[PDB]
Order: structure tokens, then C-alpha cells, then sequence
């Protein structure tokens, strides 16, 4: 019911292609977004979710839309053939978020971190600092091979909203056989 | 108080459009829109950006940017008009304001009304106030009461339209 | 009309009538009555340069009510007649290239015209600054300011 | 009783006129229509900034043609780009018919007026407005209940007869009887004229190109031959100098002929062409090595 | 109205009696010329009507029935 | 390849409007939009355009947003209004290209493969031609140099279809110059040409200075083309041409002389006719 626009950032880098998760990472993201996108619209029928690919560039494949069909359909042919750039991904997701057609929805972002992020620790925190000022809650969930609970990533979520913040979770998924059930249990119903 | 022939735009404020940035969870935006002691505070810094949206194009005469006398009341207010997209803090300082206002202590009092240049605000559809400091230089600023006084501009709502005279299926 | 009519009788010589006119202009429907009011007050204190009258005339002008402007502008000019008031000329023009309501300019065109009455060299800048402005109404005000 | 003072103007931006003329010629055989976006800045001025075409439909130019879904969505999308204007009126072409409103048009205008008492309606004949002239009269229904009072209910003003006089090809289709015209004035401003001046602007290269001498010599030879024959008449016309009321001779032989009009008129052409050509020739000799 | 303004007893002359520029009179015409843009401004020509008169005031308030003559040839 | 991109007057008058719409409140750099138009043999006709919400950041020069749905939906409406327009490229009024142009151009390549970006310098009003048209080419640079995206240049020219032409001609109607030219305007056409040729030659000099001082890369191509222009000079000092120039200069002076004489005899005849006129009326008055 909480009016919020979920700008889901789905990874499509090359490492996203090795299936430490049973069938493949992508289906995990592709299955995962299926629930997060569906989770938000079910919670509130006035909601809207868009997706930003994060590898090799920051494409905006589907702008912020309520209809979940477009997000699901666009997921296909996501073609994981790039290198993740999370430094810019959040900005473009937020900058696109700033174009919210309705100005009332709260802000909530879901990032699909599935590759090793090569970002200076100082840069990530400064990005987090800009998010704090502008009151956007972003959830980070990690997939596939990556320095488990990257220190750069973990510092990001903590400064994301601390001092008794909303708790934009850095939900770390158990690598190995696991569906979005971990991604749906904790983050999807509570972010 | 209010001037002759002008009415507060509280009824005209679009709850959907309005959104604050840096608003603290405990004291939110809705608090400063009520004529109560309930107020709004900025969580992450003294800078705050409180935007509002009006149902139909309104005109602006005098806003009452009241603030607590503890020193956390607003000090420097930058107003923008009809912003196509929400504003960014970094880009908000850069851009030139429609009317750069230096609040004085007399204004922040409960009875203080700050006059705006009526000429510049003639077709405002959404106004964004940017509090750049509080009087006491406190960690968080506060807006006790904040609303706009003007007149409503009659807007042609084409959504209604609807034929009023004539018969359907008639050509030139 | 009557309030404007009253000014004509006490034209150039209001004396006491100005104080009544000031009070009456303030209490008005913010319509035609304000239009006649400013013209009457401006006519009554024509050249008085009185600050009290000038401040009220400005507020009506800043009201920006179109019909109100066309009279407040002239009333603004007449009260400042031949005063070369640097604030008035800067203020009067500043409204010109900042306001819609062509009508308000039409008063301001003559309104800033009379503010330079008879200096004959003293400004010669409004004459040149105005004549270059793109807004045709201000140009006319520049040409009148030559007159 | 409010009144549309004749001084009231419908300001048409430089954008709108090109876009309104473009739409009209787009479907010139048929009739096109669209809503105009503007502001009612005050009683005496109806300012129109942008116009957006409402898609041609079989109904024609009528209330039904106004697709509420198309207009509600288009407005919504133009609000994001930075044009939060209000629907200030509607326009429709009139393939050569003129600048008048038919019965069906009147019913439309009455509808638009229902939402705001100042919704101006324009025309825009793309066939007549074919040269420097632009035939686009604005119109606002004069409510029929004001027959007791004065039609065109204007007041103190004096720009009623200016910028136009009641056009006959329209006064017959109902003017000052059910629809009155509103003075149309275009809000062209600098930074818009300058960009339009580029339409036919030449370039740096032009003005230094020396023409071509083969057709220049032919042209110089051609005109000098033609002027020669015109001198023969000049000799005959002057050497005649017949004095049988010469002032009447100078008025019974006026047909744009020998004496001067076909005379130095050519001298100006002949001398302008050579001087410019020569000056171009010498400038190039200096600039280019 | 202009021809018979004031009952044939006033005249418009921006120049003052002693060669000065009559500020009330000159202002009157300028704002009057701005009647093309506003009819109610028309009355401002009232300022330009200076009674073409000579009063035989001898004392402060005395208004003697002075009998004086002109030169209509 | 596109030989020309003829920009119609309406587009540069909507872009100007588009720049004013935003810059008036949201002070920002280039305003990006979509450019519609009909194709031709090779000359792309730009007949209309519309704005697309575009926000950018000076940091990382790749945190931007060009809305997709707004671009898709807008064109969904316009193809309804007029069906001869297809999306053909984009426009931005920032006079100098950005680092974001290549990436965004790749996007507009998703709607029209032969996408041409037209830079409209809305703010400047100068020598002329406020449109600069660019394409996207990815070549191996034949001459053994790294590959990259780059924007190739396409000749731009501003024209007008009949309908807009009528509107434009009236729209000026106060500063248009006489088409005849006359001696006054023809000469000004040359002081104008001289000013340009100097101005173009001065842009060339600064760049040559830049390559001379190293601050810029020796193109190795187009660099010697400027050497081509440097050999195409006339060499007027040649005797055989020097004779042939005096002949044509002399060939023309004898026509301006005959033109001058005719205008003089007509002048005297007009004074004699006039001297008779006032004199005859002078005597006839008595
Ligand atoms: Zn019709």
C-alpha cells in the first residue's frame, strides 16, 4: 500500500552468466525481478516499477511504469554480455527516479549486484551521501561470484540510512542452490 | 491577517504532488501544513527542499514561512516555479532562483508574513522552497507553518469539455 | 469614477484631499475603483513627490491587476513628476520588462515619461536606454520621455 | 457586464503561426483542427504560445473531433517538458473558404466557451494565405443574450478599426451578429526572428563569387542592346518635343515607355551589375594571393 | 468640446504667461494624447485649459467693477 | 550516408521554444529532443520535433536520462497527427558536443538506424547557419589508428516548404531585405563575405596553431586537405592573366561609362525641362 516507485536495477554483466545458482544467475535475477516487480504492484495497485541494466553501460530499458507486463517482457533478451558499473547505476536509477510522474510516491530502489564491483570506497560512500540528502531507500542484493558481502557494498547500505534508518537492507543471498525465496522472504515483503 | 481579496492556498495544495527532501521520519512534511505545533525538521542536514503542487494554476502574493523561535527556523529561502522535474540539492544551489529571499528574524515569528514579488508568480503550478540555513545554525532546521496566499487562476479543464449545445454526428 | 472625479476638482492642489484619497484608495475592491483611485490620487498630488502617496501607488502597481496598473503607473509618474527619483525610474522601468499586461506598460510608458519632465539634459540616459529596448511600449515611453 | 474591449488581443507566438499554417497545408483539401495552448493573462489579452494538432477524424471540425483521450494524454506529456499551459482555444483551417465560422463551427465555439468565457477560436486558410498575407482571423462567440446591450461590447479604447476593417467575405457569414473578430497580433521576439532569418540568408561564400563571365558578357551585351533601342525612342521622344500642350503630351503617352522608365531603370541594373562584379573581382585579387 | 471649452473662456497654452513651461498644462496634453489607448484619460486636457482672463484685484479681497477697454479695431 | 539534412524553419523555432521552456526556470545546459522528418533520396528532411525529458550530471558525464516511454508515446501521437514523419535523429542546443552524445546516439539508433543529430546553437545569433548535423560511424580508420565512436559530419542546410515559407515571410515582414539587392545591399554582401573568410581563416589558424603547438592531434587527414586549399590559390601575378583581367575590367568600365553618360544626359534634360517648368510658371504667374 505504501506508495513507492521501485526502480529495479538488474545486472546483466558477463559474470552474471555463470550459474552458481542452480539454473543460472540470470534466471535468478529474472525469477527474482518477477517477484519484486509483482510484489510491489500487489502491495499497491498505484505503484510502478522500472528496470535499469547495469553492465557495460546504464541502459534504462524500461522507464518508470506501473504496468508489470512491460517490465517482464523487456526482461527477456537481457543478454548478459557486459561489465557491471554500480557507481553510475544508482545515479541513473535515481536520476530517472527524479522523473517520477507522480510526485507523492516514496522512493525505494532494488539493485541486483551479481558481479565484483570495482568502485573506490570513497566514491561509493559519496554516492550514498547524496542519496541520504534526497531521501531514497535502495536495497542491495548480491548474486553469483563476488567478494562475499563486499566491504565497499556493506559500507554503502550502512550509510544508506543509519542512525535508526528505514533499514534499506543489504540482503545477502546464500550462494549456491537458492531461489529468490531468500530474496522474497526478507527484502520483498520488508525493505 | 491576509491581504484584501486573497485566500490561503491550503485547499489548493495537491497532496499527491507535494514532496519534501531531507524530511525527518519523526516529523514529516504533513506536519508543517497544519496550523498546529506539529512542525517539520530536516534529518540529514540543515538544507531542505519542500515542494508543493497546486490543482490548478494559482497566483502567489504572500507566503508565511514561519519557524520556531529556537533558532531552527528558516533563514534563506530560494523559490522556484513550475519545475518540469523534481529538483536536486546540488543543482538547486547552482540554478538562479525566481526570488532569492533573506528571511529576517521578524518574519519567522508566528505573525510574520513575507511578501513575494507578485509579478514573478503569475502562473505557478508547483513551487519549491529551498531552506539554505536556520537562524541558530542548528543541526536541523524547522518550518512551523508554511502556506501560500494568492488567488486561483481560472483554468480551462479540457478533461470535462463535453458538448453543451448541438447534435452529435454533425460535420462542416 | 467619483473618486477619479474628485481628483480632477482638486487637480494640482489636493492639499487635504490627498489624505482622504490615500485612505480611500487603500480600501477598495481592487478593481476599477482602484484604477480611478490611483489616477485621482496621482492627479491630486501631481508633483508633490510625496513618499507616503508614492509607496501606496507602488503597492497597487505591484498588485499587477492590469487595469489597476494603467492608472497606478500614471499616478506613480505624476506624483514623482519632475523628481528624477533614481528609485522611481529604476523601479518603474524594472516593472516594464518584467510584466505582462501590456496595459500596465501603457501607463508606465507615460508614467516614467513624466518622471523626467524638464531636466532637458539631466538624465539623457533613459532617453537612450529606453529607445534601445525591444519592447515597443517601452520605446514609446523612451520617445515620450524625450517630450 | 464584462466586455471584450476591442483593444483585447489574441497574441500568436511565432511558433504557433508556423505550426498552425503547417497543419492547414498538411490536409489542405480537407479541414484540419487542433487545440491551442496559451494563457488568459488578463481580460484584455489572450496569449497563445503553442498549438498541438488534434488528429484528423471523419467527423470534421466539430466537438466530436476533440478526442478526450488524445488531448488528456498529450497535455499530460507536454507538462513534463516544461509547457504547463492551459487550453486557450481551438483552431481549424478552411480550405479557401475564408476567415468565417459556419453554423457547426459556432456550436463548437459555444462548447469551448463553456469551460472558460474567453476561449478564442481562430481560422487559418492555407490556400489564401499563400503569400506575405496570412488570413487568420480570431473569433469569440458574442452570446446572443446581449442583443439588449451593445454587440462587440467594447468600452474605452480606440484600436477597433485598426489592424483591420470588417471583411466583407465574412460579414455575410455572421459577424457582429453572432461572432466578433479579435485583433490578432504576433509576439515575435528577438532570438526567434534571428533563427528565422536563416531561411534565405546566403552565406560567407556568397558575395565573393564573381558570377560567370560568359553569361555576364552576354548579359551586358544583351542589356546594352536593349537600352540602345530605348535611346532611339528617347531621341525620337525628345527630339519630337512636340509643344501641342506638352504637359498633355507627357500624359497622353504614358504607358511605361521610352522617356525614362525603360531608360535609366536599365542603367541602374547595368551599372549595379558591373560595379558589384568589378568590386568582387578586385577584392578577390587582393584576398586570394 | 474643444472649440467651446469653458464657455469660450479658457485656452490651452503650455507656455506660461511669463515664458515659462506650464507643468500642469503640458502634462495635461501628454496624457490626453494617450486617449487612443484609454478613453477615460481624455479629461486630462482639462489641465491644459488656462482661463484667458484678467482680474482687476486691487486690494487683497476687493473686486472693483473696473471698466477697462480693448482695441478691437 | 546523408548528403544533406535540410532543417525546416519550424524545428529551429520549436527548439528555441524548447530551450526557453526549461532554461527559464530549470537553468540547464543543452536541451535534448527528437527530430522527426521524411526521408528522400539521401537528403533527410526535418519537418518537426518535440521535447524529451533529459537530465544530466557534470559528474561522470554518463549519469543521464533520456526517457524512452515519453519518446515512444510522443511519436505514437505524432504518427497519428501526421504519418509522413519518422524519428530521424536528435537535437541539442549545447553549442559544443558532450561526452554523452555517443551513448545517447546509440539509443536513438534504436529508433532510426541512420540517426543524425542536429546541434542547434539556439543561444548564439551570429555569422549564420545555427544547425550542425552529425552522424555515427565506427571505422577502422584505414590509416592504422585506434578505433572509436566519433561523430562524422554531414552538410547542413536550412530550407522551407511552401506552408512554413508563407508564415516565415510574414513573420519577419519588418527586417527582410529587398530581394533586388541594389548597390547598397550588394556591397554589404561583400564586406560580409570578407568578414567571414577572415573568420573562417582565423578558426583555421587557431587549429593550425594548436597542432603546431601540439595541443591537438595532427589529423594526418583533413590536415593536408587544408594543404589542398593552399595550392588552389590563383597566382594572379601571372602576366597572361594580368592582361586578361584588365581586358574584362576594361570591358566593363566602358559599360559603366555608357551607363554613366545616359544617366547624365537624362539628368541635364530633367533640369532643362524643370528650368522651363518653373520659369514658364514664373512668367505665367504674372
Ligand atoms: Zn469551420
Amino acid at each position: 500500500m505504501v506508495l513507492e516507485s521501485t526502480m529495479v536495477c538488474v545486472d546483466n554483466s558477463e559474470y552474471m552468466r555463470n550459474g552458481d545458482f542452480l539454473p543460472t544467475r540470470l534466471q535468478a535475477q529474472q525469477d527474482a525481478v518477477n517477484i519484486v516487480c509483482h510484489s510491489k504492484t500487489r502491495s499497491n495497485p498505484e505503484n510502478n516499477v522500472g528496470l535499469i541494466t547495469l553492465a557495460n553501460d546504464c541502459e534504462v530499458l524500461t522507464t518508470l511504469t506501473p504496468d508489470t507486463g512491460r517490465i517482464l517482457s523487456k526482461l527477456h533478451t537481457v543478454q548478459p554480455k557486459g561489465k557491471i558499473t554500480f557507481c553510475t547505476g544508482i545515479r541513473v536509477a535515481h536520476l530517472a527516479l527524479k522523473h517520477r510522474q507522480g510526485k507523492n510516491h516514496k522512493m525505494r530502489i532494488i539493485a541486483f549486484v551479481g558481479s565484483p564491483v570495482e568502485d573506490n570506497e570513497k566514491d561509493l560512500v559519496k554516492l550514498a551521501k547524496r542519496l541520504k540528502k534526497e531521501k531514497v531507500n535502495v536495497d542491495i542484493i548480491n548474486f553469483g561470484e563476488e567478494e562475499v558481502n563486499t566491504e565497499k557494498l556493506t559500507a554503502f547500505v550502512n550509510t544508506l540510512n543509519g542512525k535508526d534508518g528505514t533499514g534499506s537492507h543489504l540482503v545477502t543471498v546464500p550462494p549456491g542452490p537458492s531461489l529468490a525465496d531468500a530474496l522474497i522472504s526478507s527484502p520483498i515483503l520488508a525493505g | 491577517d491576509i491581504p484584501k481579496g486573497y485566500m490561503d492556498l491550503m485547499p489548493f495544495i495537491n497532496k499527491a504532488g507535494c514532496e519534501c527532501l531531507n524530511e525527518s521520519d519523526e516529523h514529516g512534511f504533513d506536519n508543517c501544513l497544519r496550523k498546529d505545533t506539529t512542525f517539520l525538521e530536516s534529518d540529514c542536514d540543515e538544507q531542505l527542499l519542500i515542494t508543493v503542487a497546486f490543482n490548478q494554476p494559482v497566483k502567489l502574493y504572500s507566503m508565511k514561512f514561519q519557524g520556531p523561535d529556537n533558532g531552527q527556523g528558516p533563514k534563506y529561502v530560494k523559490i522556484f516555479i513550475n519545475l518540469p522535474r523534481s529538483m536536486d540539492f546540488e543543482e538547486a544551489e547552482r540554478s538562479e532562483p525566481t526570488q532569492a529571499l533573506e528571511l529576517t528574524e521578524d518574519d519567522i515569528k508566528e505573525d510574520g508574513i513575507v511578501p513575494l514579488r507578485y509579478v514573478k508568480f503569475q502562473n505557478v503550478n508547483s513551487v519549491t522552497i529551498f531552506v539554505q540555513s536556520n537562524q541558530g545554525e542548528e543541526e536541523t532546521t524547522r518550518i512551523s507553518y508554511f502556506t501560500f496566499i494568492g488567488t486561483p487562476v481560472q483554468a480551462t479543464n479540457m478533461n470535462d469539455f463535453k458538448r453543451v449545445v448541438g447534435k452529435k454526428g454533425e460535420s462542416h | 469614477g467619483g473618486l477619479y472625479a474628485l481628483g480632477l476638482i482638486h487637480a494640482n492642489h489636493g492639499g487635504d484631499i490627498i489624505d482622504y484619497l490615500l485612505n480611500q484608495l487603500k480600501n477598495a475592491s481592487n478593481d476599477i475603483v482602484r484604477h480611478g483611485g490611483s489616477l485621482g490620487l496621482g492627479l491630486a498630488a501631481m508633483g508633490t513627490a510625496r513618499q507616503d502617496v508614492y509607496d501606496l501607488l507602488k503597492t497597487n502597481l505591484y498588485q499587477d491587476d492590469a487595469v489597476t496598473g494603467e492608472a497606478a503607473g500614471l499616478a506613480l509618474g505624476l506624483v514623482m513628476l519632475g523628481s528624477k527619483n533614481a528609485q522611481a525610474i529604476e523601479d518603474m522601468v524594472g516593472y516594464a520588462q518584467e510584466t505582462q499586461h501590456e496595459k500596465i506598460l501603457r501607463g508606465l510608458a507615460v508614467g516614467i515619461a513624466l518622471v523626467m519632465y524638464g531636466r532637458m539634459e539631466e538624465a539623457d540616459a533613459l532617453i537612450e536606454s529606453l529607445c534601445r529596448d525591444k519592447d515597443p511600449i517601452l520605446r514609446r515611453s523612451g520617445m515620450y520621455t524625450v517630450a | 457586464a464584462p466586455a471584450v474591449d476591442t483593444a483585447e488581443q489574441v497574441y500568436i507566438s511565432s511558433l504557433a503561426l508556423l505550426k498552425m499554417l503547417k497543419h492547414g497545408r498538411a490536409g489542405v483539401p480537407m479541414e484540419v483542427m487542433g487545440l491551442m495552448l496559451g494563457e488568459f493573462v488578463d481580460d484584455y489579452t489572450v496569449r497563445v504560445i503553442d498549438v498541438f494538432a488534434m488528429p484528423q477524424s471523419g467527423t470534421g471540425v466539430s466537438v466530436e473531433a476533440v478526442d478526450p483521450v488524445f488531448q488528456a494524454k498529450m497535455l499530460d506529456m507536454l507538462k513534463q517538458t516544461g509547457r504547463p499551459e492551459m487550453v486557450v482555444g481551438w483552431y481549424h483551417s478552411h480550405p479557401g473558404f475564408g476567415c468565417w465560422l459556419s453554423g457547426v463551427d459556432i456550436n463548437t465555439q459555444q462548447s469551448f466557451e463553456a469551460l472558460s468565457e474567453r476561449a478564442v477560436a481562430v481560422v487559418v486558410d492555407p490556400i489564401q494565405s499563400v503569400k506575405g498575407k496570412v488570413v487568420i482571423d480570431a473569433f469569440r462567440l458574442i452570446n446572443a443574450n446581449m442583443m439588449v446591450l451593445g454587440h462587440e461590447p467594447r468600452q474605452t479604447t480606440s484600436n477597433l478599426g485598426h489592424l483591420n476593417k470588417p471583411s466583407i467575405q465574412a460579414l455575410i457569414h455572421g459577424l457582429n451578429r453572432h461572432y466578433y473578430s479579435i485583433t490578432i497580433n504576433y509576439r515575435k521576439n528577438e532570438l526567434e526572428q534571428k533563427m528565422l532569418l536563416n531561411l534565405h540568408k546566403k552565406s560567407w561564400m556568397e558575395g565573393l563569387t564573381l558570377q560567370d563571365y560568359s553569361e555576364h558578357c552576354k548579359h551586358n551585351e544583351s542589356v546594352v542592346k536593349e537600352m540602345l533601342e530605348l535611346a532611339k525612342n528617347y531621341n525620337k521622344a525628345v527630339e519630337e518635343e512636340d509643344k501641342m500642350t506638352p504637359e498633355q503630351l507627357a500624359i497622353k503617352n504614358v504607358g511605361k515607355q521610352d522617356p525614362k522608365r525603360h531608360l535609366e531603370e536599365h542603367v541602374d541594373v547595368l551599372m549595379t551589375s558591373n560595379i558589384v562584379q568589378c568590386l568582387a573581382a578586385m577584392l578577390d585579387t587582393v584576398v586570394f594571393k | 468640446g474643444i472649440l467651446d471649452a469653458g464657455g469660450h473662456n479658457v485656452t490651452i497654452s503650455l507656455q506660461s504667461r511669463t515664458g515659462h513651461t506650464h507643468m500642469p498644462s503640458v502634462v495635461g496634453v501628454l496624457v490626453f494624447t494617450q486617449f487612443w489607448f484609454w478613453f477615460p484619460l481624455s479629461h486630462f486636457l482639462s489641465l491644459a485649459y488656462t482661463p484667458t482672463c484678467v482680474i482687476g484685484l486691487n486690494k487683497d479681497l476687493k473686486m472693483p467693477k473696473v471698466q477697462y477697454k480693448s482695441n478691437c479695431k | 550516408a546523408v548528403q544533406k539534412v535540410v532543417v525546416h524553419p519550424l524545428v529551429l523555432l520549436s527548439v528555441v521554444d524548447h530551450f526557453n521552456r526549461i532554461g527559464k526556470v530549470g537553468n540547464q545546459k543543452r536541451v535534448v529532443g527528437v527530430l522527426l522528418g521524411s526521408w528522400q533520396k539521401k537528403v533527410l528532411d526535418v519537418s518537426n520535433s518535440f521535447a524529451v525529458p533529459f537530465d544530466e550530471d557534470d559528474k561522470d558525464d554518463s549519469v543521464w536520462f533520456l526517457d524512452h516511454d515519453y519518446l515512444e508515446n510522443m511519436y505514437g501521437m505524432f504518427k497519428k497527427v501526421n504519418a509522413r514523419e519518422r524519428i530521424v535523429g536528435w537535437y541539442h542546443t549545447g553549442p559544443k558536443l558532450h561526452k554523452n552524445d555517443i551513448a545517447i546516439n546509440e539509443l536513438m539508433k534504436r529508433y532510426c538506424p541512420n540517426s543524425v543529430l542536429v546541434i542547434i546553437d539556439v543561444k548564439p545569433k551570429d555569422l549564420g547557419l545555427p544547425t550542425e548535423a552529425y552522424i555515427s560511424v565506427e571505422e577502422v580508420h584505414d590509416d592504422g589508428t585506434p578505433t572509436s565512436k566519433t561523430f562524422e559530419h554531414v552538410t547542413s542546410e536550412i530550407g522551407a516548404e511552401e506552408a512554413e515559407e508563407v508564415g516565415v515571410e510574414h513573420l519577419l515582414r519588418d527586417i527582410k531585405d529587398t530581394t533586388v539587392g541594389t548597390l547598397s545591399q550588394r556591397i554589404t554582401n561583400q564586406v560580409h563575405g570578407l568578414k567571414g573568410l577572415n573568420s573562417k581563416l582565423l578558426d583555421i589558424r587557431s587549429y593550425l596553431e594548436k597542432v603546431a603547438t601540439g595541443k591537438l592531434p595532427i589529423n594526418h587527414q583533413i590536415i593536408y586537405q587544408l594543404q589542398d586549399v593552399f595550392n588552389l590559390l590563383p597566382d594572379v601575378s601571372l602576366q597572361e592573366f594580368v592582361k586578361a583581367f584588365y581586358l574584362k575590367t576594361n570591358d566593363q568600365m566602358v559599360v559603366v561609362y555608357l551607363a554613366s553618360l545616359i544617366r547624365s544626359v537624362v539628368a541635364l534634360h530633367n533640369l532643362i525641362n524643370n528650368k522651363i517648368a518653373n520659369r514658364d510658371a514664373e512668367k505665367k504667374e504674372g
